[PDB]
Parts: structure tokens; C-alpha cells; sequence
RNA sequence: GACAAUGGUAGGAGAGCGUUCUAAGGGCGUUGAAGCAUGAUCGUAAGGACAUGUGGAGCGCUUAGAAGUGAGAAUGCCGGUG
RNA sequence: UAACUUGGGAGUCAGAACAUGGGUGAUAAGGUCCGUGUUCGAAAGGGAAACAGCCCAGACCACCAGCUAAGGUCCCAAAAU
RNA sequence: ACCGAUAGUGAACCAGUACCGUGAGGGAAAGGUGAAAAGCACCCCGGAAGGGGAGUGAAAUAGAACCUGAAACCGUGUGCUUACAAGUAGUCAGAGCCCGUUAAUGGGUGAUGGCGUGCCUUUUGUAGAAUGAACCGGCGAGUUACGAUUUGAUGCAAGGUU
């Protein structure tokens, strides 16, 4: 079957969370978890919590085997952006963008 | 009575955006650049619909020349002879015959060689 | 000192070809079940 | 065996059992048309006519009488505010070679 | 005479001319006013006579 | 689009030829070879595909010129460097490396396109009279002056 | 039917397409209207239809009438995203 | 096969090469000022390698038909080694 | 035959209010769940936020809640194609692969060949190294009231009209 878990409004730029999503795409649940505990990034800890939740849903709501699962899909969409200001040289003011992210993970066993 | 110009500009712009399908870059997205490309496309087709009648005629002549050079003769000499013989075959037909039934072409040359 | 023309999506995606992370060592443990870094302090301490 | 007929304003190399497209003719779908302008007759015997082979005809049957794909003609001036858009549909006629009475 | 099928006298009404509405109508950007000068300015023109 | 035969793959037949440059004008010989390479003497000639054959010059070191062309007719070449212009007379280019003298000459009468470069790779020039292509069984080809 | 004729800027003149509202007549709609998306469809052009998906209450046709009636450029104004 | 009269709307008042007849300049200028023509302006198409003003010629639309003009026919590249 | 949330008052909502200036003064942005809160009891992952089930409902429509397009922009997966090549990126010709429509001399990609210096404004002349536009989504320029003159239409006519 197929199980998924999403994390909305995640305070983290989508370009930085898309660098750790290209390391667990098409890997096994076991390997993926091990790779997320060795990666030195600020998104690994957040992504690891989402992957864990996705596995629990496939072992409870679908009661599937968690010893033969494989990460099928894994992407991150953009979310509401906050607008901020900070002073410059003279009386000018530059703009700051605090973008968010919508992490999503779909775990499956590879069987219709 | 006020008249809103909605659902009339998008419908006209969408038609031009669908006419530029298969372009490279943002030429199949942005309407501004798309329009310019479409306009140029139409100007090329019109001018390329008259150059296609000259390109194909240049091809036939080439083929005939090669096929007419296998019987110790030149295109200019063959063409001249055929006209004096009274034949009215087209250049596209003359080439087609030579490519396929080569035996038939041989006879034609003989007739043109008899008219000197 | 300022861009003469804006960069396209093609050229921008071509410059980000070597911009990525690399998978680490991740040495297997003899008695713990979980993985660990090579030449580290744990239950594996490398292999 | 093949023959070279001259219909409309050009020449076509047809053969027994073959579909061809010519200019709008004056007939009705399901009728029989016969060409009397034969310039060449290939196959076993070779008959090369002078202006045209005397005593040569080709019969065929009309199949359809529709129009071609719509062509959009569009031209314009560089800076001069002037342009023109136009459509076109060249009418045609589909026939099927029957016999080649040499 | 039926209110759902009225008909005005043949050739007794015409549509007004609108300038500055495309280049296919004939009166484009210049709207038949030439190029520059004092007769091309808004509210321009010398006093009659 | 009525009916016009168009050559393509699995329909083109390329053969091998052996031309002799024994007492032949450089330009006069090159011109003839060029046409053969492009395949303009074939009845099924097509411009968007290669239908030419392979040519093989045997002699090439016995090529002759006309007038004082061996003393003049210098061959210049730049190396994309300030003041990097080198030259060499045709007569001095015939004594050493005479195969390049014919190659360039025949390569200058071909179109400068992708097909033009691929059509120029079907030419083999030598200096002696023995070619290592006996497995292709190439036949002699008389120059139609 | 002949017979000629048909390049175009400033500018003359003629014939039309579409948009919002009103009148009269005849119609459509929870068995799914307008809008939105997709399509290999029709007209000489501006344009017009059908079918399918989303949508959940209004909307077009015929002949007239009245206009805040058509957008690619003004270092145009405002928002959004590069 | 045009012309004239009367009336309704106009735009134009910075022109440019080329070939002739002249002034000015130095029988200098892609100079400048007149007169007689043609083309560009507002004209695509072929030739002059590329080249608004040179030469040939004015595009209602379609066709994988034919005859010519200037200029051309060894290869690039249509046609005489 | 007025407007329908960039419209109509500056103000449909927290308007002369946030804010800005020593002061006189200047002056915004912002409407919409459903017929009825019946506003997600309960279980699972998690510190929480957020999610997956299960439930109420005609339909999650779930409290950044009618519809939700783009010029946009940012992604994930796939059918064809690409690492010897000089490019206003298109147009005509055209193999090879892959599909199957409003069914018609079909559709998608495209190895190779020929031809080809964007658009507007201003100029005798602009590919111009002259001007303007980052991406147009919305708004944004011959109008009305009185007179005058000429043309078309209708009514009556030595009378015509208030």
C-alpha cells in the first residue's frame, strides 16, 4: 500500500531543505534513518521526525511490515513568506524574506 | 454604465500562448516575447512557401544531370535535344523515371540524341 | 559591477551542478543495531 | 506498368490501384473520370508520345471532394504601423486509378 | 409594428468614428492629427482668422 | 508534397575508389575528387544525408603546378598569439608532408557544416603507391577531364 | 460572364467582430448556470461552437437602443513573484 | 482616357544618394546652393561577397508545373572543364 | 439603460484611525465557512506545531475556510533527445523512435540540410554602440453642454414651426 506524513509551516528556506532530500530519495527506511543521523545539517533533525511519523502510520493504520519499506516520494514545497526590514547606510531600508517549507514523505513497500 | 474588461484579454492572450508551443526558454510562457516570436514565424512561413518551389527544382536538375552523365551527355545538351524532339515531360517526372525504371530513361536519351 | 542581463532558468540550473552534499562513511556496528561514524567513540568504534 | 498523365497544371506518375490528389475537378463523388492527356507509358512496352501519345486514356473514380488544411498568411512591416492576417483552404479531389488503356 | 422587430429608415443612422483604438481602424496613435507642431498638442490651434 | 524519392539509411550503398595523382594539376584533381566525396554523380543524390563514396590518392608526391607557384603561393596560419603568424611555400610543403598539401586543398572545396566535416573524413592520401586497404577491394577511377 | 484591377507611411472614404446595460419576443438551468482548465473543431480577419474535468446559482439567443466599449510600451500607478 | 467647376476632411513646410547642366571651394569632401530626370522616403523579390539611393523588376491567395530579365555555367552553389 | 470592494466617499472592516512631521498639515491597507457549529469525541507519531485514521455534513468547505487564473514563479515523476560544437533560437525539407484524435491526405519528439541581425518611438537613414520596458495581473488618454456650417433621413410645402 502507501503511507504519507506532511509538516506544514516549517521555519526553514526550501532551497536548504531540498539539499538533504536528495540523499534519502529511493533508499530503504533503515538506511534513510542512518543517513539522517550522520548528516551535519539543520534540516536532518526536522526531516528525521517527519520520516518517523510516516513509518508509524504504515504500521498502525495499514498494519504493514516496517522491515521492508522504501522511501517512494520526498519533496518540499514553499509556504507563506514573512516580510521584515533592517536599516542600511543612509535613511534607506533593505527587505528580508523569512520563507517557510511544506516537507512531505511517502513510504511504500513497492507493491500494488 | 461602467464596462469591466475582464474575461476578454486573458482569452485573447491565451490563444497566442497556445500558438507558441514547442519554443525554447520563456518564449512559450511570457506573452510579450511569445507574440513577437509568433509574428516572426508567420513572416518566415510566407517567405519559405515561395523558396520551396526553387529548392525542389534545383534538386531535380541535379539528379537528371548525374543520370544524363552516365550516357556520355550533359544536362544542357540533353534538355536541348528533348525540346527539339517534341517531348514535354516535367523535370520532376524525368528525375522520377531515371531513379526507378532506368531502362525507360535509356530510350528517352536515344530519342534526344537522334534530334541532335 | 552590475549584471548586464538577467540569468535564465537554464544557466541558473547549470551552475548548481556541483552544489550538493556527499554521503558519509557510516560504519556498521558489531553489537548495537544502530550505525555510527568511522573512527568514532560508541559500541562499534569503526570496523 | 505506369503512365504519366497531365491534369490541372502539373504532371503525375500514377499506376493501376493507386490514390492521387489533383485540383478541384467538375464531377460528383462516385462518378468516373477519364484523362486523355498521356505523355508517357512505362511497363513492358515503352510508348513515348511527341506532344502526347495518340490513343492513350486513363479511367478513375472520384472518392471525396473536400478542402485542405487551413493556412494562415501573416505579413507585417518592421517599424511602419502596418500588417495583414488572412486564411486559406485549397479545394482538392481524391481519385483511384482503375485501368491504363495504353 | 411589433416592438420585438423594429427597423429604422434605410440609411438614416450611422456609427460614430472612434480614434485611438488600434492601427487597423486607420486612426492609430496619432489619430489623424499629423506628427508634431502646435496643431498636434491637446487644446492647440491658433484663433480663427 | 506529391512524390519525390528521398535517400536515407539502409538504402545508400557507398563504394571505394583509387585515384592516381601521377602528373596531374593540384586544383584540377581536387575539384573532381570533391564532387565524388559529396556524391553529386549519383542519381539518388540527397542534400540532408551522406551518399558519397570513399576516395584514396596513391601517389600525391608527384603532383605538379603551373608557372612560379612552387616559389610563391605561401600558406599562412595563426596560433591565436600576438605576432604568431607562420608561413611556408607550396614547393617546400611538397617535399616534406605532401599528404597535407592535397588534404587541405580538397578540404577547402567542401561545405563548413557538420555533414561537411563527416564527408571530409572519407578521404585517404599517401606519398608512395601502396595503400593498406586491400580488404575493401577498391577499383581504379579514370578522371573525366 | 466577359473585360481589366487588387505593394504601402501621413491622411480620405466604406463594411464588419466583440464587451456592459435597457426594451419586446421566445428560451435554458441542482438531470448542474457564469467562471476556470484541456482538446487533433468552424469562419476571409476581429471571432464562434461543441465534448470532458472542476464549480454550486444564475445565463445566453433574435431585432432595436444607449455607452466609464477593446492595452505591449507613457524612467506610467498598485499589488505579487523572480 | 482622362479633364474642368463648386463644396465637405486632410496631411506636408528637417529630405537623401545616382547620372547630366552650372555657381561656390582648391576642375578638395559621403561639402554646400539652384535646374532636368530616376529610385529610396512609403517597395518586398533576383544580381553587386555582406551593402535604404547602383543594375533587373513592383508581391490579392494556393501548387514538389513551364518560359525569360540583370547576371551567370571547375568545387563551395542552379547551368559549357 | 448610477458603482459593486484597485469601483463607489479618504473611510462597507479597527478612518480622519496604524503611521509621518517641532508645528500648520499629510494620510493608508483590510469584505465572503455552512441551510444549521452539527467548529474534527476517540486512537496513533511528536516536547509542541503539524499530520494519519475515525467521526458530523449533500460536499472539508476546518476556522492563513465560496470560485482560485496567472507574465508569473517553485517543484516531483515520466515518453523522445543531448557531451567535435559558433546559436535574434524560428521557418521549410526530413529519417528514426513513441503514441491513437472533435477521424483527418492524424499527434509528440527530432539525427541532418537550406534560409534568416527582436519590438516600439524618433529619423534623409536604426541589427544599431540613439530612446523605453525585470516578469503586464489589474487600472490607465477626442468626452459632454450650449451655438455655427455642411451631408444623410423623414413631415409638410409658398408656406414651415412654436
Amino acid at each position: 500500500m502507501e503511507a504519507k506524513a506532511v509538516a506544514r509551516t516549517i521555519r526553514i528556506a526550501p532551497r536548504k531543505v531540498r539539499l538533504v532530500l536528495d540523499l534519502i530519495r529511493g533508499k530503504n527506511a533503515a538506511e534513510a534513518i542512518a543517513i539522517l543521523k550522520l548528516t551535519n545539517k539543520a534540516s536532518s533533525p526536522v526531516i528525521e521526525k517527519v520520516l518517523m511519523s510516516a513509518l508509524a502510520n504504515a504500521e498502525h493504520n495499514y498494519d504493514m511490515n516496517t522491515d521492508e519499506l522504501v522511501v517512494k516520494e520526498a519533496y518540499a514545497n514553499e509556504g507563506p513568506t514573512l516580510k521584515r526590514f533592517r536599516p542600511r547606510a543612509q535613511g534607506r531600508a533593505s527587505a528580508i524574506n523569512k520563507r517557510t517549507s511544506h516537507i512531505t514523505i511517502v513510504v511504500s513497500d513497492g507493491k500494488e | 454604465p461602467r464596462v469591466k474588461g475582464g474575461t476578454v484579454t486573458r482569452a485573447r492572450r491565451k490563444k497566442t500562448i497556445k500558438l507558441a508551443k514547442g519554443y525554447f526558454g520563456s518564449k512559450h510562457t511570457l506573452y510579450k516575447v511569445a507574440k513577437q516570436q509568433v509574428m516572426k514565424s508567420g513572416q518566415y512561413a510566407f517567405r519559405d512557401r515561395r523558396q520551396r518551389k526553387r529548392d525542389f527544382r534545383k534538386l531535380w536538375i541535379t539528379r537528371i544531370n548525374a543520370a544524363a552523365r552516365q550516357h556520355e551527355m550533359s544536362y544542357s545538351r540533353l534538355m536541348n535535344g528533348l525540346k527539339k524532339a517534341g517531348i514535354d515531360i516535367n523535370r520532376k517526372m524525368l528525375s522520377e523515371i531515371a531513379i526507378s525504371d532506368e531502362k525507360a530513361f535509356a530510350q528517352l536519351v536515344t530519342k534526344a540524341k537522334d534530334a541532335l | 559591477a552590475v549584471p548586464k542581463r538577467r540569468t535564465s532558468k537554464t544557466r541558473k540550473n547549470k551552475r548548481r551542478t556541483h552544489f550538493k552534499i556527499s554521503v558519509p562513511g557510516m560504519t556498521e556496528c558489531p553489537n548495537c543495531g544502530e550505525y555510527k561514524l568511522s573512527h568514532r567513540v560508541c559500541k562499534n568504534c569503526g570496523s | 506498368m505506369f503512365a504519366i498523365i497531365e491534369t490541372g497544371g502539373k504532371q503525375i506518375k500514377v499506376e493501376e490501384g493507386q490514390e492521387i490528389f489533383v485540383e478541384k475537378l467538375d464531377v460528383n463523388e462516385g462518378d468516373t473520370f477519364t484523362f486523355d492527356k498521356v505523355l508517357f507509358v512505362g511497363g513492358d512496352s515503352v510508348k513515348v508520345g511527341a506532344p502526347t501519345v495518340e490513343g492513350a486514356t486513363v479511367t478513375a473514380t472520384v472518392n471525396k471532394q473536400g478542402r485542405g488544411k487551413k493556412i494562415t498568411v501573416f505579413t507585417y512591416k518592421r517599424r511602419k504601423n502596418s500588417k495583414r492576417k488572412k486564411g486559406h483552404r485549397q479545394p482538392y479531389t481524391k481519385l483511384t486509378i482503375d485501368k491504363i488503356n495504353a | 409594428m411589433k416592438l420585438h422587430e423594429l427597423k429604422p429608415a434605410e440609411g438614416s443612422r450611422k456609427e460614430r468614428n472612434r480614434v485611438g483604438r488600434g492601427v487597423a481602424t486607420g486612426n492609430g496613435k496619432t489619430s489623424g492629427r499629423g506628427h508634431k507642431g502646435q496643431k498636434a498638442r491637446s487644446g492647440g490651434g491658433v484663433r480663427p482668422g | 508534397m506529391r512524390q519525390t524519392f528521398m535517400a536515407n539509411e539502409s538504402n545508400i550503398e557507398r563504394k571505394w575508389y583509387v585515384i592516381d595523382a601521377e602528373g596531374q594539376t593540384l586544383g584540377r584533381l581536387s575539384s573532381e575528387v570533391a564532387s565524388i566525396l559529396r556524391g553529386k554523380n549519383k542519381v539518388t543524390y540527397t542534400p540532408h544525408v551522406d551518399t558519397g563514396d570513399y576516395v584514396i590518392v596513391i601517389n600525391a608526391s608527384k603532383i605538379e603546378f603551373t608557372g612560379n607557384k612552387e616559389t610563391d603561393k605561401v600558406y599562412y596560419r595563426h596560433s591565436n598569439h600576438p605576432g604568431g603568424i607562420k608561413s611556408i611555400t607550396a614547393g617546400e610543403l611538397r617535399r616534406t608532408n605532401p599528404e597535407r598539401l592535397i588534404e587541405n586543398s580538397i578540404k577547402g572545396m567542401l561545405p563548413s557544416t557538420r555533414l561537411g566535416e563527416k564527408q571530409g573524413k572519407k578521404l585517404f592520401v599517401y606519398g608512395g603507391a601502396e595503400h593498406p586497404h586491400a580488404a575493401q577491394q577498391p577499383e581504379n577511377y579514370e578522371l573525366r577531364g
